[PDB]
Parts: C-alpha cells; sequence; structure tokens
C-alpha cells in the first residue's frame, strides 16, 4: 500500500463525483465529454507529460528537454536516495500540476459563491484532497490564499470554463494515479 | 472548383439539381509543344478536340473519364476526371453506408488493443466492385509523417438483409518516437474513397484509450477449494495489452449465468471465489480500468 | 455492357409493332439517392419472354439496357442515363417473334 | 487562458443586473476568422433563452431586445446551425433581473 497512491486513487474519485455532479447541475450549459474541447492549462509550463513514464518506455532521454523545469522538490511521497531521477523530476512536475490547477480552481468558486442562488459550486472535499497530496509531494507546500473580488463577474463564462477544467483535471488524476501505482510496484 | 487529387487526375465539384450549368474546365498538358495534339476521351477513335488545350464542362457523369493527350500517333499525357457531386450544398456520401451506432453521420469506426498506438479502422461500404481508398492519418496537425497508415483490404463478406455489406479496413501505428504519458491532440484519419469516376471523403478523429478494446482474458482455469461448495477461479493478463501491467491497468468483470439474471461481479483481482451451479459456464470481460473503454469479448470455461 | 446501358444499337433486326398486346404503365422512380428503379407491365404472358428498357439522352444517343423476363431494373448514377437533365425511356419485348413497344415517356428521373 | 467563448461574443446593455422591468439589448456578434466553413443562405444564428428560439439572423451581427424579464436568471445562449453540421455553442449571457 502506498499512501500517495491512497491520496490519488482518492482524488480520483472525487473528482469522477463532481463531475457528475457538475453534468446534472449544469443541463443547458453543455459539459458532455462530446461537446467540451480538451484544453490544457498546465500544456507548456510542466513537463509531466513527458517526465512521468514508466523506466522502461523512457530510454533516448533526449526528449527530456534540456532537464525542464528541473526543480527536483524533495518530499514525503517518495525518499531522497530511493527513486531515479526519471521519478523524482515526474513527483515535483505532479506538485506543480496540482499548485496550478488547485489556485484556477478557489479563483472559480468565490466567483460562483456570489451567485444570488446556488446552482453549482466546487467540492470542498476535492479541493481539500488536493492540498493534502501536494503536501506530501513537497515540504515547501504553499497553501493558496482565501480569493475574493468586490464585483460580480459574468456566471455564464465561469460556468462553460468549470466544465472544461473538470475533464481536463479528470484525464490529469488518472495520469497521477498510473505513476503512483507504478511506485507502489 | 478544379483540385488534382493525384498527378493525372482531377476532381471536379459540381452541384447536383435539375438542369444544371456546368463549371467551365480547361484541360493543358505538360509536353513539349506539338501542333495539332487530338483529344479522346472514350476509349473509341472519335476525337473531341485538337490543340494542346482542350474546353468541355462536365455536365454529366458521361463528360467525366480518361481524356486521352495524344498527337504523332503517342499517346503525350493522360488525363482522368473525377467527381465531387454536391446536393443543396452538402457534400455527397454514397460509397460508404451509415452505421449509426455511435451517432448519425458515422461511416468510419475505429478501434485499439493497446496504449503503443497501434489501431485499425473499420468502413462497410455496399459497393461490389470498381471501389479504392487512399487513407492518410496524422496526429492533429503539427506532426508531419506522424502515422504510418497502411493499406486498405477486404475483410469480411457478410450478407446483411440481400446488400451483401463488404467490410474494408486499414492497419495504422503511430510513429511517433518519443513516448508520452498523455494525449493533447486527436488523431485524424481520413478515407478518398473513389468509385469509377465518382470520388467522396471522409474525415475521423479519435483518441486512443476512446477507442480502445481489451483483448478476452488469458489462462482462464478454475480450481475448486477443498471441502467447499465455492470454486476458485484465477486468470492472467493479455500478452498482447500493454507493460507494464502496474501503470496501465484493466477491471476484470465475472459473471456466472451462463445457462440469477446478472452474477456479475467486478474484480481488481486477478482471482475470484464463485460458487458454481453444476448446469452453467463462468464467463469473464476485460475493460480499462482507469477510463471507461468497450467491454472485452467474454472468456468462457465449462464447469 | 455490364449493368450498364450499352449506346451500340439493339441486336433485333426489326422494332416494326408486333401485335395487339403490349407492355404498359412504364414508371422511373427514385428509389435512393444513388438508386432508380423503373417499372412495365406486360398485357400478354409468355414463357421465353424476354424485356429490353431502351432510353434516348437529350444527345439523341438512345441507348439499351439488358433484362431478362423482370419488370423491374434498378441503375445507378453511372449507368449512362442522365439523372439531372431529360431524358426519354421506353421499353420493347421480342416475345412471339415481335417486339413491341411500351408507349415512350420522358422523366426528369431525378424525382 | 482558457477562453469559454471563441466562435463569437454576446454583448448585454445596459447589463446582466437590470432593475425589475428594465429591457436588455442581447447582441450576439461573430468574430470574422470565426463562421460556417460553407457560406451557403441556409446557415443560421439563434439565440435561445433556456433553449428556446427568440431571433435568427444568417448576418454575424444578431440584435434582440428582451422586454417583461420576471425576477430570477435567464440564461441567453446562442448557437450557430451550419447546413449538414449540428449547432455548436458559441457564447451565452447569463441575466440576473433584480
Ligand atoms: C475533401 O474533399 C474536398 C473536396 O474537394 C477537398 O476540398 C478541396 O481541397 C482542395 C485542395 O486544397 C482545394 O483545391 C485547392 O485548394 C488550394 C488551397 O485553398 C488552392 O490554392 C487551390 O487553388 C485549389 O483551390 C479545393 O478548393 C477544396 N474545395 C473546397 C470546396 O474548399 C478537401 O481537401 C478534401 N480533403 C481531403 C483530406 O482529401
Ligand atoms: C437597444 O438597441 C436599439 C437598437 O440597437 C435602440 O434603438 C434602443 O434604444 C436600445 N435600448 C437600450 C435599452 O439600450
Amino acid at each position: 500500500m502506498f499512501p500517495c497512491l491512497h491520496h490519488s486513487q482518492n482524488l480520483l474519485r472525487a473528482v469522477s463525483n463532481m463531475l457528475q455532479k457538475a453534468r446534472q447541475t449544469l443541463e443547458f450549459y453543455p459539459c458532455t465529454s462530446e461537446e467540451i474541447d480538451h484544453e490544457d492549462i498546465t500544456k507548456d509550463k510542466t513537463s509531466t507529460v513527458e517526465a512521468c513514464l514508466p523506466l522502461e518506455l523512457t530510454k533516448n532521454e533526449s526528449c527530456l528537454n534540456s532537464r525542464e523545469t528541473s526543480f527536483i522538490t524533495n518530499g514525503s511521497c517518495l525518499a531522497s536516495r530511493k527513486t531515479s531521477f526519471m521519478m523524482a523530476l515526474c513527483l515535483s512536475s505532479i506538485y506543480e500540476d496540482l499548485k496550478m490547477y488547485q489556485v484556477e480552481f478557489k479563483t472559480m468558486n468565490a466567483k460562483l459563491l456570489m451567485d444570488p442562488k446556488r446552482q453549482i459550486f466546487l467540492d470542498q472535499n476535492m479541493l481539500a484532497v488536493i492540498d493534502e497530496l501536494m503536501q506530501a509531494l513537497n515540504f515547501n507546500s504553499e497553501t493558496v490564499p482565501q480569493k475574493s473580488s468586490l464585483e460580480e463577474p459574468d456566471f455564464y463564462k465561469t460556468k462553460i470554463k468549470l466544465c472544461i477544467l473538470l475533464h481536463a483535471f479528470r484525464i490529469r488524476a488518472v495520469t497521477i494515479d498510473r505513476v503512483m501505482s507504478y511506485l507502489n510496484a | 472548383a478544379i483540385w488534382e487529387l493525384k498527378k493525372d487526375v482531377y476532381v471536379v465539384e459540381l452541384d447536383w439539381y435539375p438542369d444544371a450549368p456546368g463549371e467551365m474546365v480547361v484541360l493543358t498538358c505538360d509536353t513539349p509543344e506539338e501542333d495539332g495534339i487530338t483529344w479522346t476521351l472514350d476509349q473509341s477513335s472519335e476525337v473531341l478536340g485538337s490543340g494542346k488545350t482542350l474546353t468541355i464542362q462536365v455536365k454529366e457523369f458521361g463528360d467525366a473519364g480518361q481524356y486521352t493527350c495524344h498527337k504523332g500517333g503517342e499517346v503525350l499525357s493522360h488525363s482522368l476526371l473525377l467527381l465531387h457531386k454536391k446536393e443543396d450544398g452538402i457534400w455527397s456520401t454514397d460509397i460508404l453506408k451509415d452505421q449509426k451506432e455511435p451517432k448519425n453521420k458515422t461511416f468510419l469506426r475505429c478501434e485499439a488493443k493497446n496504449y503503443s498506438g497501434r489501431f485499425t479502422c473499420w468502413w462497410l461500404t455496399t459497393i461490389s466492385t470498381d471501389l479504392t481508398f487512399s487513407v492518410k492519418s496524422s496526429r492533429g496537425s503539427s506532426d508531419p509523417q506522424g502515422v504510418t497508415c497502411g493499406a486498405a483490404t477486404l475483410s469480411a463478406e457478410r450478407v446483411r438483409g440481400d446488400n451483401k455489406e463488404y467490410e474494408y479496413s486499414v492497419e495504422c501505428q503511430e510513429d511517433s518516437a518519443c513516448p508520452a504519458a498523455e494525449e493533447s491532440l486527436p488523431i485524424e484519419v481520413m478515407v478518398d474513397a473513389v468509385h469509377k469516376l465518382k470520388y467522396e471523403n471522409y474525415t475521423s478523429s479519435f483518441f486512443i484509450r476512446d477507442i480502445i478494446k481489451p483483448d478476452p482474458p488469458k489462462n482462464l482455469q478454475l480450481k475448486p477449494l477443498k471441502n467447499s461448495r465455492q470454486v476458485e477461479v484465477s486468470w492472467e493478463y493479455p500478452d498482447t495489452w500493454s507493460t507494464p501491467h502496474s501503470y496501465f491497468s484493466l477491471t476484470f468483470c465475472v459473471q456466472v449465468q451462463g445457462k440469477e439474471k446478472k452474477d456479475r461481479v467486478f474484480t481488481d483481482k486477478t482471482s475470484a471465489t464463485v460458487i458454481c451451479r453444476k448446469n452453467a459456464s463462468i464467463s469473464v470481460r476485460a475493460q480499462d480500468r482507469y477510463y471507461s473503454s468497450s467491454w472485452s469479448e467474454w472468456a468462457s470455461v465449462p464447469c | 455492357r455490364t449493368s450498364e446501358c450499352c449506346f451500340q444499337d439493339p441486336p433485333y433486326p426489326d422494332a416494326d409493332s408486333g401485335s395487339a398486346s403490349g407492355p404498359r404503365d412504364l414508371r422511373c422512380y427514385r428509389i435512393s439517392s444513388d438508386r432508380y428503379e423503373c417499372s412495365w407491365q406486360y398485357e400478354g404472358p409468355t414463357a421465353g419472354v424476354s424485356h429490353f428498357l431502351r432510353c434516348c439522352l437529350s444527345s439523341g444517343r438512345c441507348c439499351y439496357f439488358a433484362a431478362g423476363s423482370a419488370t423491374r431494373l434498378q441503375f445507378s448514377d453511372q449507368a449512362g442515363v442522365s439523372v439531372l437533365y431529360t431524358v426519354t425511356l421506353w421499353v420493347e419485348s421480342w416475345a412471339r417473334n415481335q417486339t413491341e413497344k411500351s408507349p415512350e415517356v420522358t422523366l426528369q428521373l431525378y424525382n | 487562458k482558457i477562453d469559454a467563448c471563441k466562435r463569437g461574443d454576446v454583448t448585454v446593455k445596459p447589463s446582466h443586473v437590470i432593475l425589475l422591468g428594465s429591457t436588455v439589448n442581447i447582441t450576439c456578434s461573430l468574430k470574422p476568422r470565426q463562421g460556417c466553413f460553407h457560406y451557403s443562405r441556409r446557415n443560421k444564428l439563434i439565440l435561445y433563452k433556456f433553449d428556446r428560439r427568440i431571433n435568427f439572423h444568417h448576418g454575424h451581427s444578431l440584435n434582440s431586445q428582451v422586454t417583461g424579464l420576471p425576477l430570477g436568471t435567464t440564461l441567453f445562449v446562442c448557437k450557430l446551425a451550419c447546413i449538414n453540421s449540428d449547432e455548436i455553442q458559441i457564447c451565452g449571457a447569463e441575466i440576473f433581473v433584480g
């Protein structure tokens, strides 16, 4: 049993439940996988797409581009002398992916609360799981400050952006789960 | 408009309504200049036009065919003509048939069995002869020579109704050397169906994970527990499925209904224990554990 | 020549009207975007009756289809018959060594 | 920057928040680069309130003046219908009458 793998399995399950709630709440807003384009915020910033691979799959090492964002932050998920750099860079990039998403999700939630009704709001449990996993991934975890606005934003745009992020995040959550399973075995 | 599908082949786009005027079509020959070039459409020596240039509006299919560039008694060049009918401003779709299983207007159905990127696409067409297909593929549009599609082959000749639909399939492998954990661009496959003087094209966009269909579970065996009614059943991962088996995982659903309505049990473990009625079979199915995928064929061992 | 119209003149030497019994009710309809069907009824029956659908394009290059004891034929856009412009269609049957002609009908054929 | 609205942008006059009784000018505008791939006089630019058709203009610029809006939120979504392809949602506005 791997504790980070348990957190990652909790993350994928939490996103799956939130995604189901989002489809039910926003009946008109189009939130089916077919009608929602895949857009990834972390497209160029992080190297999870390349660094997070089984050791057998990655060989030439040429594609790792000049140790891109090679922070290699030390953390409680692995041990400093336990695994190869290929997994050390991957764990740092996964921490960065969760930081980029959590900062955005909190911004969306703060705008959603202002709605006169409560049609939809991001799951507090899902946000807590993202923070718990980041704390294990990197010791120098930064907790996002409470975000708020002094004005009211258009709600339709936030609800379309929300659906686009949730689906992309779910794909990211499976990718983290596969890496955690590989680390355990 | 007039565009060249390939050298010596020119597809002409024509509107399809009664009493329609044809587009002015100009024929040119890339040969050393000859005074007196003659032009034929049919194999017959009826001569259509003289000069290195021939003008003929393609008002109907009869006016489309292999115009021949011949002078001096030697055929200088060749000018095959292909037609892309457009009806009410909508491109015709007659060569292939609408399966409709995913949704309406679906003529291409693709599938995969591994994360390697090897995939096969099946299209059902009811035209028995004079049929040719051109297949090209790429990841998004950025990858040049991204995918190496193979050549169409007839696969089956079933008798649905009396039409006898024939199924043609292509084998395509992602030729990208760099391994990547997640796909950001959908693979796009284009089939340029050609029949006689009629040209049609079909485009399908998809992701490998969505089209993946696992092969049936391997080495299924039943081992009765000593002095107990229940029987332990053990199965193994398919060799064809991508490795390592830790990063890529499958979920096994076991149904014991054989021949009470639903004995299906979903077990991640490779061995599950089920009471075996003497008069039934035990069957196992495989699906991608991580994402929703097409279910595998049932693997049945007599019990 | 194979399931497609032949522009060459029909083999039988004389098309002279043969007898009171004649093919009738020749009618052509569009089964599908690229499928069509023409139906004709012969008044007088024969064991060896042979049915031919002879048409003529606007150009005047009359051509004859080949059929064997059938009241119906199905053809596609490229049989040779024009499916956008005007096109006449008529039926001739050689039974008893006399060729009778169904009344000629001109139909757009796109409907 | 994830963008919810790409094909086109929709504006509301004076604002999404209006006093009970006021009339909003929902105007759906399509960017020139985006549009129906094949020009045809069959494609339309519909505007829907709760998926109910209120207007339809062939041209990229669509203008509407909804009136007598009740207290609550009304989702006006402006979809593009092409000749044979299915409707693609382009952009929408949520109006809170207060
Ligand atoms: C699928 O079939 C359609 C039907 O022809 C193809 O669209 C046509 O594509 C050709 C090739 O690009 C166009 O011809 C040439 O286009 C270039 C670029 O615009 C231009 O420089 C040439 O002068 C000529 O126009 C043709 O215009 C276009 N037809 C229409 C109505 O847009 C399409 O390419 C086919 N796709 C595949 C994958 O085969
Ligand atoms: C709405 O627009 C129309 C025409 O564009 C204009 O005549 C009218 O004054 C406008 N009303 C408001 C409230 O903006």
